[PDB]
RNA sequence: AAAAUGAAGACAUUUUAACGAGUAAGGAAACGAAAUGGCGUAAGGACAACAAAAGUAGUAAAGAUUUAAAGUAAUUUAGAU
RNA sequence: AUAAACAUACUUUGAAUCGGCCAAGUCUGGUAAGCAGGACUGGCGAUGCGGGAUGAACCGAACGUCGAGAUAAAGUGCCAAA
RNA sequence: UGUGAAUUAAAAGUAAAAAUCCGAUAAUAAUGGAAUGAUAAAAGCUAUUUAAGGUAAGAUUAAUAAAUUUAAUCCCGAGAAUAGAAACUCUUGAAGAAGUAAAUUAUCUACCCGUCUUGAAACACGGACCAAGGAGUCUAACAUGGAUGCGAAUGAGAAUAGCAGGAAAGCUAUAACAUGAAGAGAAAACGAAAAACUAUGAGAGUGUAGAAAUACAUUUAGCAAUAGUAUCUUUCAA
């Protein structure tokens, strides 16, 4: 069972004049300008980010899997989350080493929780073996 | 528990006989009049009507202040919204100083029924309820002796001893949009426009907008 | 661009009524004002002392002290934004008796008389008259007909248009 | 769109404790059952009074409490404020509930044989209130309101807030 | 540089966004400045009545 | 906004109704039915494997470059080098 | 008569602002002015959207993110939907 | 001699067919869809019983009639009681479905940002490009306001004197004083009760009723606040 999760607009809200200077970065930032032709909503140029955007609350923040992320840095983390396994998901932290992640990898399965990292650094086993 | 329903249901059927008998006798004694009028070779003179359906033709931007607070005074707040005003001396001045914002007239039984039946309802608690059942409809108007829609109807249309306190407690309608006028909303109806007195043509207007 | 005398723009709000020139009535100075009564106030010009301020001519106010000389009014003025109450003293050359509330005092006594003979009726028994109905707006009105041995017709038609040269 | 006179913003009415106490909290929640669930009008007034600010919630002092309670001997004061000790004027005997006793207040009511409740033995014994006297202190003795307005006023004058050179 | 002296526009509608206040009942009440001999014989009656009030407070 | 419920769920509770443009300007923190809600930088005091070895780290930290995901957004998260 | 309980009455503290401009079944100076100055209202400033080809003010109508439907001003030989 | 607007006689006609025009209207319905959904039983619908009802118009006949006039007997019959039934198909997808991203193309759409200004895309000024730094801070006095402690008191981390511990931290110090408890007057000189009154107002009961909540009548209480008062202290003057 997995409900359809519903986004309003799945593109980026870029800062104005981002793309025609590389000191304006494409983090958003609210015109304040006077004469500003995105604040004042031009036709063409009047895409604000909006409350009215926002998507609906039983389907927010879920992953595409349906279930929502819960970082772990060792075993005794995916405890926490062994009666909610049909809620959440295992996700390793990106400082774990590969010694640590197989242990949490070997118990997130006797536990039955998903790993969202589980061909996260895994050794050479690409080639020639 | 529950055996009061039949005895609601019960009541409500005999006031629908009671009010459509009002209704058909009172029609009734018009056309004999008018029949009998002819034969002695006299002049009929019909009652002035008594009920007015008002709607809101124009905008909110650019109304003088004096215009705006009649329109308030008639809960004529939005665009396309129509409310039933009593008919006097009073209200009919009120009606002409709005002209250009609103277009008006008589209406039939029928455009009464569709528009509470269709778009109807009730400011309860400070909320604005459609109406679903007789029971949201006593507990509303118990005391002011209306138990039920078809008794809502019948108040409305005949103009009861209790209208104003009937007609403050429905909210007003909200009408979808329908060809106003053959030239423009910029005139009179007289002059081929769109707002002023329509007497009994505002049931054509009406029809497709609600 | 005006001057801002006491007294300014007062040639025809200050004149006498034509024909109306030298001493006032006698009822002026012997009408009896009490205490919450209603008048008016209007500037007698021929009478310089004691003479109101010109923003108050015309204004209706309500009797608030009686003085052996002049008679206590208390009326609104409208400031700024907000309501003051002005209380003046003012000769009964200056005032005048209002009928506000003529009509009103018309149905306080139709409605008292009625009220006399109800606690007649109800001792001896009888069923007690109504109240007098309140008053409405001219209302729609009824189905009449018309008897046809008393009409005329007259038929009426565009004019022709005749030439007033 | 709709011609309205007013647009919604927030009712300026508090409907918690204000603050982080937990017991003042906890009163809130005990009297918020109690008048949803009794539908009491005094039940509504003691909840009411428990989230004005601590500017709205004067003291009362016992020269008070004993003058409005001379005429009701087997009553209780019900007062939503600390309770000061009138050391100026004897205290006679009477059971007070009130949300704060001072160390000499409570002292004086005790000796005298009275009782100083607390706001949760009050509704254990007259939940919905029957022998309560209610009770709020004066707001108008603050010193700030003797500078509110412009002291050159010739109706009501302020009272000119000191500074330099103030003769 | 000339600048416009003086104009009404606008201040009828800044006038009725908080409309105009009228005065409280009290304002009607006050009986400063009234008749000399009034005054005195309003004083005198109370005085009587007050007098009489506590004098029948203190019996009891 | 009003009803209902309420020691802890959870999505800052459930239901119903109305509402949502905006320059200058205002809405400090806390306040269970919360008197606007949050993101980010650094430093200080605590908390971080509850059975006596108790957050991550040479089985690869911080940083950098990119690929994808979450959030209306501020930003966050993880993979690869 | 009509409307009004998120009504009504406010209290305290404080921000910004007082260069304004436009329209008109209005007026004064001027030959007149996209000139100068006023009375009442509505706007622009602070405001995007559909129409007038284009336009600060004109006409319709004032804006959370969207789906479908009737509409407004105004249009229906092609550009251009009819 | 022919046509003929209009009118007139007789036959037919109870004056509801169909078509067109003219008026009148728009909604009940039937059949096809579209947008967003739902899938289970019904205040569904159907069958059997008795019978409120059918106000031109459910039918017919009678008396007569410019009648939404009056009767008669037939039909149907709402409420209510008793029995009734919905569980499905096909196509495509780890040979990559649905969605998402990037690049290109096509239709529609898009004037340079910041700033002073009534009004700038402006033939108004600053800006070639990138990185890092970059501007409401601290000290002191006052007031309002939200949380806090104590309360006719509050503070006494005033200096300063002691304690353990070694300590710029912590604790203890019947204490000068600061603000306040009393106010007016330039000053000398003074220094507050009729143990108050009136009005409206917060709360608590009891009864009746609708009947679910809730509304009426009656007894009591008089807080806050506002206004007005009697009285009292000081001042030439409240």
């Amino acid at each position: 069972i997995k409900p359809k999760i519903v986004k309003k607009y799945t593109g980026h809200f870029k800062r104005f004049d981002s793309n025609r200077f590389l000191r304006v970065k494409a983090s958003w930032r609210v015109p304040r300008g006077i004469d500003n032709r995105l604040r004042r909503k031009f036709k063409g140029t009047n895409l604000l980010p909006k409350i009215g955007y926002g998507s609906a609350k039983a389907t927010r923040n879920m992953l595409p899997c349906g279930l929502y992320k819960f970082p772990v840095r060792n075993t005794t983390d995916l405890e926490m989350i062994m009666m909610q396994n049909r809620k959440y998901a295992a996700e390793i932290s990106h400082a774990v080493s590969a010694k640590k992640r197989q242990e949490i990898i070997q118990r997130a399965k006797i536990l039955n929780i998903r790993v969202l990292n589980a061909d996260a650094r895994i050794k050479k086993q690409e080639v020639a073996q | 528990c529950k055996a009061r329903c039949q005895a609601f249901r019960k009541e409500v059927i005999l006031r629908t006989i009671k009010n459509h008998k009002d209704i058909e006798a009172a029609k009734k004694a018009v056309y004999t009049a008018k029949k009998n009028a002819e034969i002695n070779g006299d002049l009929y003179a019909e009652a002035d009507p008594k009920l007015i359906v008002a709607i809101r033709i124009r905008g909110i931007n650019g109304v003088s202040p004096k215009i705006k607070k009649i329109l308030k005074l008639l809960r004529l707040r939005q665009i396309n919204n129509a409310v039933f005003i009593k008919a006097n001396a009073s209200t009919i001045k009120m009606l002409r100083l709005v002209d250009p914002y609103v277009t008006y007239g008589y209406p039939t039984l029928e455009t009464v029924q569709k528009l509470i039946y269709k778009r109807g309802a009730l400011k309860i608690n400070g909320n604005r309820m459609p109406i679903t059942s007789n029971c949201m409809i006593k507990k509303a108007l118990g005391d002011k002796d209306v138990v039920c829609v078809d008794d809502l109807v019948h108040e409305i249309y005949t103009v009861g001893k209790h209208f104003k306190e009937v007609n403050n407690k429905l909210a007003p309608f909200k009408l979808n949009g329908a060809k106003i006028a053959e030239k423009n909303k910029k005139i009179h109806f007289i002059l081929g426009g769109g707002f002023g007195n329509r007497e009994l043509l505002i049931n054509k207007l009406l029809a497709n907008m609600i | 661009p005006l001057s801002n005398g006491r007294n300014r723009r007062t040639r025809k709000l200050f004149k006498r009524p034509f024909r109306g020139h030298g001493l006032s009535n006698t009822s002026t100075i012997l009408h009896t004002y009490k205490v919450g009564d209603y008048v008016t106030i209007l500037c007698n010009s021929s009478i310089q002392h004691g003479l109101p301020y010109k923003a108050f001519h015309g204004k209706t106010g309500r009797v608030w002290n009686v003085n052996p000389h002049a008679i206590g009014v208390m009326v609104n003025k409208k400031v700024n934004n907000r309501i003051v109450v002005k209380r003046l003293h003012i000769s009964p050359e200056h005032i005048k008796p209002s009928g506000c509330q003529k009509d009103f005092l018309e149905r306080k006594a139709a409605v008292a008389a009625i009220r006399k003979q109800n606690i007649q009726l109800k001792k001896e028994g009888k069923p007690l008259l109504p109240l007098p109905a309140k008053r409405l707006p001219k209302q729609p009105r009824p189905a009449e007909l018309i008897k046809g041995a008393d009409i005329k017709f007259t038929t009426v038609a565009p004019l022709k248009f005749e030439e007033l040269y | 769109a709709i011609d309205l006179d007013r647009h919604h913003v927030r009712k300026h009415v508090s409907k918690t404790a204000r603050g982080n106490n937990a017991y003042m909290k906890l009163l809130v929640r005990l009297y918020g059952f109690l008048a949803r669930r009794t539908q009491s009008k005094f039940a509504k007034t003691i909840l009411h009074r428990l989230c004005l600010s601590r500017v709205n919630r004067p003291i009362v002092s016992t020269s008070k409490l004993a003058c409005l309670m001379k005429k009701h001997p087997e009553e209780t004061a019900v007062c939503v404020n600390t309770v000061t000790y009138d050391s100026r004027y004897p205290v006679p005997k009477m059971n007070v509930c009130a949300l704060k006793f001072t160390k000499t207040a409570e002292a004086a009511i005790t000796k005298a044989g009275g009782k100083c409740l607390r706001f949760d033995e009050l509704a254990l014994k007259a939940p919905t209130g029957r022998k309560t006297v209610l009770i709020r202190g004066k707001r108008n003795v603050r010193e700030a309101l003797k500078h509110f307005g412009k002291v050159c006023a010739k109706k009501n004058p302020a009272k000119q807030y000191k500074g330099k050179q103030t003769k | 540089s000339k600048d416009k002296n003086r104009s009404s526009h606008n201040q009828s509608h800044k006038a009725h966004r908080n409309g105009f206040y009228k005065p409280k009942k009290s304002a009607y009440m006050s009986t400063k400045g009234m008749n000399v001999q009034v005054l005195k014989n309003t004083k005198a009656q109370r005085k009587f009545a007050l007098a009489k009030k506590l004098e029948a407070k203190k019996a009891a």
